[PDB]
């Protein structure tokens, strides 16, 4: 299915650019598809809704009379 | 032409006895196959009686 | 495997077998070469130190001690060649290895294919047949009286003679048969 | 597109006393999406075996 | 979480118990008391079948979801506006959750203030 | 279709929606449906018409098989041989009569089930109270006969049922 | 068609333990007087295209640079697009 | 009982591939864990996410597997990665294919594995559940981070520590092909799936910033 | 019924009549002929029955126990083949003479009107049987076994008599559709569970009852492959078909006495369940497989609910046909090897790869494998225990279990693995062997297409 | 697979190309036929090495019992062949 | 039989036993398929305790996990129509207790 | 000085570790030859039956027939009852036939008069 390539007996085995620029293509748009949705959809990871402090809502709504009324 | 052959007895054969088999025996007894309705939301038409389901109650949008 | 064991391990056996050992489980432990080379060469100077040693009872207090270090820190998951008796491959291609007595019962319509191998196979078994007659009066007159005191076989001493008992070692089915 | 579901009941196996046990295939969600996954992967993995079991 | 450090660390009966809320009288803070209002009547929030849990004051914005992702399906990003309502809905539910949960809370403390405060005095 | 009856398999109307696209892109399914109405759907339909047409050339037909009432066990005589012969042959018959009754009402209740979808819980209450009530009168009418069970086990099971009922209302009667 | 071309081995004076962590296993032996008699057999394993090494963190940036690139790119080509 | 069973099993799966040198056995422990993970996201009952990552996992593991078995077939059927060393530029497709692959178990943002494990987390942390399985889900992700680089360091980035007789190939279409399919997959399957199936469960909108971000902390 | 009794008598004189080299050729075809004229009994009626005539009826219980035992003959013809080719024409004669004596009287059995007839057929079927255990076995022991498997039978069977001529001194009839008909209730006392106890341990010896099984293992080790696949295969069923056929008259006191034996089944299929894990012999792993189900088969029948009869008739099915088989296989391993001893020959697979895929059917269906029809009575066994108890799952459960594990034990001993060395004279299979295996298998996956033709009256 | 039908031309070169990476033998003076104790004047603990150096490049291990008894470098290609099935 | 010498020329090589010499009677039960009882790393008793203690210790913990639960500062989800009655059991004729939901 | 190995029934002593083999006295080496002699007669008896090239059948191996014949047949000729055997049989043949009667019997009695009180709920339960 392929070519052929040979044994090498401690040294680097031989490489087809074709492989290599595959790899790098392929490595390039996994990066690229991360980048590219964190920049368009970043409230996936950041959230985009705040979060509420409970200590910093008043009294007033939420039904506390001064202690005595009833 | 291997692949125009193999969707023709591989793929073409089976279909059209399966779909012989479903619509004319399968279907002739009842309650074989059973399909979950079809959702329905306001504002749609209905094929069979034509008429329109209504809209809601206009509910206060704010962002 | 090939050679017939001893009736024992003298001391300088069970040395070796040991530093062998303790070699292997070293590397296992120390991934790296350079790493398992210094450590390597340590062992070695720690295995030598007692080399010289005279009497044998302090050298058998020896080699019983190292035995227990090296039961502690044997590695519980070594590293294992893959045709080893522990390795993931080992026992691979036994479901391959068909014997030749096989082709015996084959259909003359098989025998037909393949006939210059069945021409070949017939001189064998013609060689086989002589042989034996003769190896058995070979391992008859060369066996000590009462019996083999070890599994050792002789060689063949004449010009005709092949090795007694030898039909089953050459003809291993093979390796990899497929 | 639309959220079909469907249970299909074609052969009808046995039936004992008031039991009754045919041959029937759930087309839910579930399967019509399991189903496409299951044959990618077992297809990728067979073109893989075509190379790995050559020998 | 603190709530948790709070109570299994603390006093178990200064902090309320979620399986049991609420313990207090809903017009025990005020005496207004408005009622929520739900806008997808029975009908047609059965015939769009969401299902039981997503059947919540929440269901209108989902209904309309449920409607642009059926209407433009090859396209499915087309819409995210209502994806974005119904969100929202649910942030609202949440935080009027989370505002029972403090109201418990504060009205717990500010009753066992007093029946302490009660203590004292009959003490004295 | 004619092939069954509609009073016997109730099947709600079937409403559909209607398809309201909001943009121009053009889906893939109308066209992967047209594509395989031309290429599967007519050759069967035409198939299917030779086929109906050679059968419509030789027209012929068969019939259901009608059973008169004989007997039952309770009027048959103690050691009467032949009516309790007669009488078994029809209880077993209605007990199999039965036993498709049941198979029915199941049926129902499984095309409810998968019809209504998610609101099933609701959707199906009827059906549900169908089948309960089909239930308990089968549950009482054979159950615990036994593998050899017969026409005077299942009256002897009656007979203690009445005795208990009337036990049970006559004592609540003068209570 | 098999890998049946008389394949030559490479001559055993190419591996030098020059330029290795096999001297400073050497030098710490022989601090203490010692010597790897092996050394030399594995010096193949740094000396051809072995002897660049890739930490963690560049392995999984592998193709940032690209991608990055491509990115920045798209996004160029999105900002003039729309604010037209 | 579906919930304790889930995280015991994933916790102690994750522990036992902490440390193995098979490279087969690592990664089906691996699988061990995701299962006991899909078991835990039963038990808060949330079964369509727990599908979702069933779909997600078949996705990324398979490919694992492939990307295993292709450097085992190069090294002339070894598996034991003390023997297996620099192969991060010796085999470069494998190589990639396998850190995307362990990038999408471990829930790397916007890749396959993203959109159902970072939903497990969140379910699973805002639900009235066991503390100790909580706690277990937290340390199983933790040791999945550490054994994804356990076979990243073990087999890629060091000095080679194979037989000298160097038979590593990559040219194979079938291997190649095979092999990007599943990248494809394990790239923008996760984004497709999780945009095209209806809503089928109230999303978790609001969260506390840690409570969100906690799955990113303990990888 | 006469249209199959008439034929198969007809199968001695042309036996006797034949040459000295188309004795097997004319059985086999006029036997394969008899089983397909058999196969008319199979289409039975909701109702009562096949009323034939005063002497014999059939039912959906008979029909298939009656269509087995028609298959099984030319099976039996196919394997004798081989080991008689040694002897005398006139020996060959007087052992095929058995075999259709032996089908005959077993198809007088299953019809059978009346429980006297019955009882004589059923005891008439004990003299072919012990001849051909004992004069064609190749074991010393063979005499010790065929004493175990008379005295055994008869020990179970003379109370069983005695009781069924007391029963016609009070009801005055033992016509089966009369004993239905006029059915009443036992009472509770010492007598009548007396009589209970002599109608039903007849039956219990012969399935075997655990306890009561230890004649099975010498019978089925020390008979031929013939003897070995009509015990297994038939003579074990005819226990059950009894205990069908005699408990409709126990009532209401079988509640009370099945206790003591529902637990002798209940642990005893585990026991000889675990007695196959440590076997060094196929023949006896088999047997005691068998002695496993046929417990199995004695809880069905005593729990008496129609999912328990309509279960214990497919597993009796399946289990003969299953059985038949895997004694096949076990003996065209014993005709190669001549040792009997599942660790001796080894690798088989590498060398007979055929058998083995027939090694490896045969041991699926008795694993229980689904849908096959063995999994189907296992099953409907299994929920109708549930629904007498819900503790009885665990047993059945660890059974299972169990059995699966010697099932393929069974087959990784002696099919996977390496090839002993020292064994050459293993010639490939020939077409009669295969043909056999087929002819056992075939029939039991076809069969997994139609279960009610196996499932009984009660479905 | 794909592995090359290895010779005993190239056992041969294999086994003399890691004997001469070993320093403590000098390259001049081994051959095929020297011997390791007397020859070449090395301890037992050399051969034990020599012999796991033979091993890890060639991917199989020896057993002890017949390692023990190897002592000319013709001795290990003739049992690397025998192990292998070489033919030329 | 799995501690027996795996590099010994053995007649059963698969078995490792050789012709002629006495079987054990056991010989079954340790065949290589089955119970081995080759010395391991560690002791058995410590192998025992280890286990035992880790299996004890998580089942008391998951004890404890459920006697302490987590959960977030929130009051009971709210559902509409009287806790959704009618679709979630049914039974229309009974006209159920009202309950009506707290706006805050 | 190191933790010590301890060995079992499952977990047997090493051989390294056997201090047996470090008590090296002459009828030891004596009593090994004389072992590997008789290993080595009965390997030269195997391999010169094996290799005979008219031997066209198995090799009839005495040992395995021992076996055989002791696992099955001789058991009873040596069985004698004694109060280990009596106690042993009754135990492991009895005592679960009993447990399990007992045990159906509680839960078949309490099913049964749940039955007759009426509570039990049997309600769907047609198949039995
Ligand atoms: C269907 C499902 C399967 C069912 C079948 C399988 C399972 C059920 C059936 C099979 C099991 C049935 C076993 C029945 C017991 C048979 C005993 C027997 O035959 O003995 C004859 C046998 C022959 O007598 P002998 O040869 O003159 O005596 C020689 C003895 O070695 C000399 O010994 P000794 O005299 O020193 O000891 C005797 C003495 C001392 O007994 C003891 O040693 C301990 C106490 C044991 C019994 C009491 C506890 O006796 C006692 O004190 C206890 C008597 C009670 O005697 C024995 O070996 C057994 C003696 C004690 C047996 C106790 C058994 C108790 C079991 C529970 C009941
Ligand atoms: C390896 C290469 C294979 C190549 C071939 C591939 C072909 C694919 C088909 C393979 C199996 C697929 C099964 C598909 C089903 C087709 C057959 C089925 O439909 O027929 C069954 C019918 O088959 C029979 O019921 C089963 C055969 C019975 C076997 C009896 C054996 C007879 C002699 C054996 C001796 C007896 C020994 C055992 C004693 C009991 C069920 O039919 P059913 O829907 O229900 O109604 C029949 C028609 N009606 C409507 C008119 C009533
Ligand atoms: C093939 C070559 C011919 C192709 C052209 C013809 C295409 C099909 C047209 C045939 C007409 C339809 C037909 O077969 O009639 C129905 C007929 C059955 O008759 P029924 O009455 O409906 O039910 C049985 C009781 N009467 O249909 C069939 O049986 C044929 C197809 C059935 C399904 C195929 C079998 C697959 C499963 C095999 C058995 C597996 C084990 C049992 C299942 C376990 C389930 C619990
Ligand atoms: C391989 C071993 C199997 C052996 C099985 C044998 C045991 C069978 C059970 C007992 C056999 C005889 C039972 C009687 C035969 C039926 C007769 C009958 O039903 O009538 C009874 C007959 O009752 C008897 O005769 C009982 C006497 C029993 C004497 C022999 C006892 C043998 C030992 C029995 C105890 C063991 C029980 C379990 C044995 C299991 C098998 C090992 C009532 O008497 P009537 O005269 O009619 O009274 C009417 C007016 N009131
Ligand atoms: C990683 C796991 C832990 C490993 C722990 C290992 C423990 C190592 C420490 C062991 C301590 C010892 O050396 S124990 C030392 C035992 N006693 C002796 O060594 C004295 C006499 N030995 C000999 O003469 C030999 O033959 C010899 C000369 C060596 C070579 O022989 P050759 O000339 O024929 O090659």
């Amino acid at each position: 299915g392929g070519v052929h390539i040979e044994p090498r007996y401690r040294q680097f085995p031989q490489l087809t650019r074709s492989q290599l620029i595959q790899a790098e293509f392929f490595s390039a748009t996994m990066w690229f598809w991360i980048l590219w949705r964190f920049w368009h959809d970043s409230d996936a990871v950041l959230g985009h809704f705040p979060y509420p402090d409970p200590s910093q809502w008043t009294d007033e709504e939420l039904g506390i009379l001064p202690d005595d009324e009833d | 032409y291997r692949h125009s052959i193999f969707a023709v007895t591989h793929v073409l054969i089976p279909v059209w006895i399966i779909h012989y088999y479903l619509k004319y025996h399968v279907t002739a007894k009842p309650y074989t196959v059973v399909e979950r309705k079809p959702r329905i939301f306001p504002g749609d038409t209905i094929l069979e009686t034509g008429e329109v389901i209504p809209l809601m109650k206009e509910f206060p949008d704010q962002h | 495997a090939f050679s017939a064991p001893a009736a024992y391990l003298t001391h300088q056996q069970k040395v070796l077998r040991l530093y062998k050992r303790a070699l292997r489980h070293l590397e296992s432990w120390c991934v790296h070469r350079d790493k398992y080379r210094y450590f390597a060469c340590l062992m070695r100077a720690r295995f030598d130190e007692h080399k010289n040693e005279k009497d044998m009872v302090k050298a058998t207090q020896l080699l019983r001690q190292a035995e227990e270090e090296f039961w502690y820190g044997q590695h519980p998951q070594p590293y294992i060649f893959p045709e080893s008796p522990g390795g993931t491959s080992y026992e691979r291609y036994e479901c391959y290895k068909v014997p030749e007595w096989c082709l015996d019962d084959w259909h003359p319509s098989e025998k037909a294919m393949y006939p210059d191998y069945f021409a070949k196979r017939e001189q064998w078994k013609r060689l086989r047949r002589e042989s034996w007659e003769r190896e058995v009066k070979q391992l008859q007159e060369e066996t000590p009286p009462g019996g083999p005191r070890t599994e050792a076989l002789p060689p063949a001493r004449k010009e005709g003679d092949l090795p007694p008992l030898w039909w089953h070692i050459v003809t291993r089915p093979r390796e990899r048969p497929m | 597109h639309t959220g079909q579901e469907m249970i299909i009941s074609n052969w009808h196996w046995m039936t004992l006393q008031t039991v009754e046990l045919s041959l029937s295939f759930k087309m839910d969600y579930f399967s019509v999406m399991f189903i496409p996954v299951a044959l990618f992967v077992t297809w990728s993995i067979m073109e893989f075996s075509m190379w790995y079991m050559h020998s | 979480g603190a709530h948790l450090a709070r109570r299994y660390l603390g006093d178990a009966s200064k902090e309320p118990d979620p399986l049991r809320m609420p313990t207090f009288p809903p017009d025990y803070g005020f005496p207004e008391r408005k009622e929520r209002e739900m806008v997808a009547t029975q009908q047609e929030m059965n015939d769009a079948q969401l299902m039981l849990q997503q059947r919540d004051y929440c269901a209108h914005y989902l209904i309309q979801l449920l409607k642009c992702k059926r209407d433009s399906f090859p396209n499915f990003l087309a819409c995210k506006h209502e994806q974005h309502d119904w969100d929202y809905c649910e942030h609202l539910d949440y935080v009027k959750r989370m505002k029972e949960f403090e109201r418990e809370r504060r009205l717990l403390q500010r009753k066992k203030r007093r029946e302490q405060r009660e203590a004292e005095m009959a003490r004295g | 279709p004619d092939s069954w009856d509609k009073d016997v398999y109730p099947e709600p109307p079937r409403r559909t929606p209607a398809p309201a696209p909001q943009t121009s892109l053009p889906n893939p399914v109308t066209y992967l449906t047209k594509i395989f109405d031309l290429l599967v759907d007519r050759p069967v339909t035409l198939a299917r018409e030779f086929i109906e047409q050679q059968h419509a050339k030789n027209r012929y037909y068969y019939y259901h098989r009608e059973f008169r009432r004989v007997p039952d066990i309770t009027e048959c005589e103690e050691k009467d041989i032949l009516c309790m012969f007669e009488a078994e042959m029809q209880w077993r018959r209605d007990y199999k009569v039965d036993q498709e009754i049941v198979n029915i009402i199941q049926e129902r209740l499984k095309a409810c089930q998968q019809r209504e979808g998610e609101s099933y819980r609701q959707n199906c209450a009827k059906e549900l109270e169908q089948f309960t009530q089909v239930s308990k009168a089968f549950q009482d009418r054979y159950s615990d006969l036994g593998a050899h069970y017969s026409a005077r086990k299942c009256l002897a099971k009656q007979k203690q049922r009445m005795l208990a009922e009337r036990k049970a209302a006559k004592e609540a009667a003068a209570a | 068609e098999h890998g049946h071309s008389k394949m030559e081995l490479p001559d055993y004076k190419q591996w030098k333990i020059e330029g290795t962590p096999l001297e400073t296993v050497q030098e710490k032996l022989a601090a203490r007087g010692l010597r790897d008699p092996w050394g030399r057999n594995e010096a193949w394993r740094y000396s051809g295209g072995f002897a660049n090494n890739v930490s963690f963190v560049g392995a999984l940036l592998k193709g940032f640079k690209w991608g990055f690139a491509a990115f920045v790119v798209a996004v160029g080509a999105e900002y003039y697009l729309e604010s037209q | 009982m579906t919930l304790c069973l889930g995280a015991i099993t994933t916790l102690f799966t994750a522990l036992c591939a902490i440390t193995q040198n098979d490279i087969k056995k690592i990664v089906a422990f691996s699988t061990s864990s995701q299962l006991g993970l899909m078991m835990v996201t039963i038990g808060i009952n949330q079964p369509h996410l727990a599908f979702l990552h069933i779909c997600m996992h078949a996705f990324f593991k398979a490919m694992l597997f492939m990307c295993s078995g292709s450097i085992i077939h190069s090294l002339n059927d070894e598996q034991d990665i003390r023997k297996m060393g620099g192969l991060y530029k010796a085999m470069p497709f494998t190589t990639t294919a396998l850190i995307i692959g362990s990038l999408a178990l471990t829930g790397m943002p916007y890749l396959t594995g993203f959109y159902s494990k970072d939903l497990i987390i969140e379910a699973v942390n805002m639900s009235y559940t066991n503390a100790w399985a909580l706690l277990m889900t937290l340390i199983a992700t933790s040791l999945t981070a550490a054994y994804s680089t356990r076979i990243i360091f073990f087999a890629f980035l060091g000095k080679p520590r194979f037989p000298p007789l160097v038979l590593i190939n990559e040219n194979n279409p079938l291997l190649i092909n095979s092999i990007k399919r599943l990248l494809i997959g394990s790239i923008f399957a996760g984004f497709i799936i999780s945009n095209n199936i209806p809503p089928m469960t109230v999303p978790n909108t609001t969260m506390p910033l840690y409570m969100k971000m906690t799955a990113l902390i303990v990888t | 019924m006469l249209k199959i009794i008439i034929p198969t008598t007809m199968l001695l004189p042309m036996t006797w009549m034949s040459k000295h080299n188309m004795i097997w050729i004319n059985a086999t075809v006029h036997s394969l002929l008899i089983s397909l004229i058999s196969l008319s009994l199979l289409n039975q009626l909701g109702e009562n029955s096949l009323n034939f005539s005063l002497t014999f009826f059939s039912d959906s219980l008979s029909a298939p126990l009656l269509v087995l035992t028609t298959w099984l003959l030319p099976l039996m013809l196919m394997a004798s083949q081989s080991h008689l080719s040694k002897e005398t024409t006139t020996r060959k004669k007087l052992y095929i003479t058995m075999l259709i004596l032996l089908q005959l009287f077993l198809i007088m059995t299953f019809t059978a009107t009346e429980l006297i007839l019955f009882y004589i057929l059923f005891e008439a079927t004990l003299v072919p049987t012990l001849i051909i255990i004992t004069r064609w076995g190749n074991q010393t022991e063979r005499l010790n076994a065929g004493l175990y498997f008379l005295f055994y039978t008869l020990a179970g069977s003379l109370p069983l008599l005695v009781a069924l001529v007391y029963i016609q001194n009070t009801t005055g009839s033992l016509n089966f559709l009369i004993i239905h008909y006029w059915s009443h209730p036992l009472s509770n006392s010492w007598s009548n569970i007396f009589m209970w106890l002599a109608c039903i341990m007849a039956f219990m010896v012969k399935m075997p009852l655990y306890g009561l099984h230890l004649w099975l293992p010498k019978a089925h080790v020390e008979a031929p492959i013939a003897g070995s696949m009509v015990l297994a295969a038939v003579l074990l069923k005819l226990g059950g078909y009894g205990m069908m056929r005699i408990t409709t008259i126990l009532n209401p006191l079988t509640n009370y006495m099945a206790y003591p034996f529902l637990m002798l089944s209940m642990w005893g299929m585990i026991m000889t369940s675990s007695i196959c894990l440590r076997q060094t012999d196929l023949k006896s792993l088999i047997a005691y497989s068998s002695v496993s189900h046929m417990a199995l088969v004695i809880v069905a029948i005593m729990i008496q609910t129609p999912w328990s009869f309509m279960g214990a008739t497919a597993l009796m099915i399946a289990h003969g046909l299953t059985s038949s088989m895997l004694f096949c296989l076990a003996n065209t391993n014993y005709e190669r090897v001549h040792s009997r001893t599942m660790i001796l020959a080894r690798g088989l697979q590498t060398l007979l790869p055929l058998m083995a895929t027939w090694w490896l059917v045969a041991s699926l269906t008795n694993l229980a494998l689904p849908p096959s029809i063995n999994l189907i009575g296992e099953l409907f066994i299994i929920t109708a225990s549930f629904s007498w108890s819900n503790i009885t799952i665990i047993l059945m459960g660890m059974n299972m279990m169990i059995t699966a594990l010697y099932s393929l034990y069974m087959l990784i001993t002696t099919q996977r693995g390496k090839y002993t060395h020292h064994i050459n004279n293993i010639k490939p299979s020939f077409t009669r062997e295969n043909a056999l295996m087929a002819l056992h298998i075939l029939p039991l996956l076809l069969l997994t297409l139609n279960p009610k033709m196996i499932l009984g009256p009660l479905y | 697979s794909d592995a090359p039908p290895l010779t005993l031309e190239a056992i041969k070169d294999r086994v003399l190309y890691v004997l001469k990476l070993y320093d403590k033998i000098d390259p001049e003076k081994l051959s095929v036929n020297s011997h390791f104790m007397k020859d070449l004047g090395l301890d037992s603990l050399d051969q034990v090495e020599i012999i796991m150096a033979m091993e890890d490049e060639f991917g199989f291990e020896i057993p002890d019992i017949d390692a023990e008894k190897l002592m000319c470098p013709q001795e290990i290609v003739d049992y690397i062949a025998d192990k292998k099935d070489v033919y030329e | 039989q799995q501690e027996r010498d795996p590099w010994y020329d053995w007649d059963h090589p698969d078995l490792r036993l050789n012709w002629g010499e006495p079987i054990h009677w056991d010989l079954d039960m340790y065949i290589r398929n089955r119970v081995d009882t080759s010395p391991t790393p560690v002791s058995w008793n410590t192998m025992c305790k280890h286990l035992f203690g880790f299996v004890a210790f998580m089942l008391f913990m998951f004890w404890v996990g459920e006697i302490y639960p987590s959960y977030q500062p929130v009051g009971p989800k709210q559902y509409p129509y009287n806790d959704l009655y009618l679709e979630r059991g049914g039974d229309p004729t009974k006209e159920p207790e009202p309950v009506v939901h707290y706006e805050i | 000085s190191f933790p010590k190995y301890k060995p079992s029934r499952l977990a047997t002593l090493p051989a390294t570790l056997d201090p047996a083999e470090y008590d090296i006295s002459p009828e030891t080496r004596k009593a090994q030859a004389e072992r590997l002699a008789i290993r080595s007669r009965l390997k030269r008896e195997y391999l010169l039956q094996y290799n005979d090239p008219n031997r066209l059948g198995v090799i009839e191996d005495p040992a395995l027939i021992r076996w055989t014949y002791a696992r099955s047949a001789n058991i009873y000729p040596n069985f004698r009852p004694t109060p280990k055997t009596s106690l042993l049989g009754a135990l492991f043949g009895i005592g679960p036939l009993f447990f399990w009667y007992y045990v159906f019997k509680t839960d078949r009695d309490k099913k049964e008069k749940l039955i007759q009180e009426g509570k039990l709920d049997q309600t769907f339960n047609i198949s039995y």
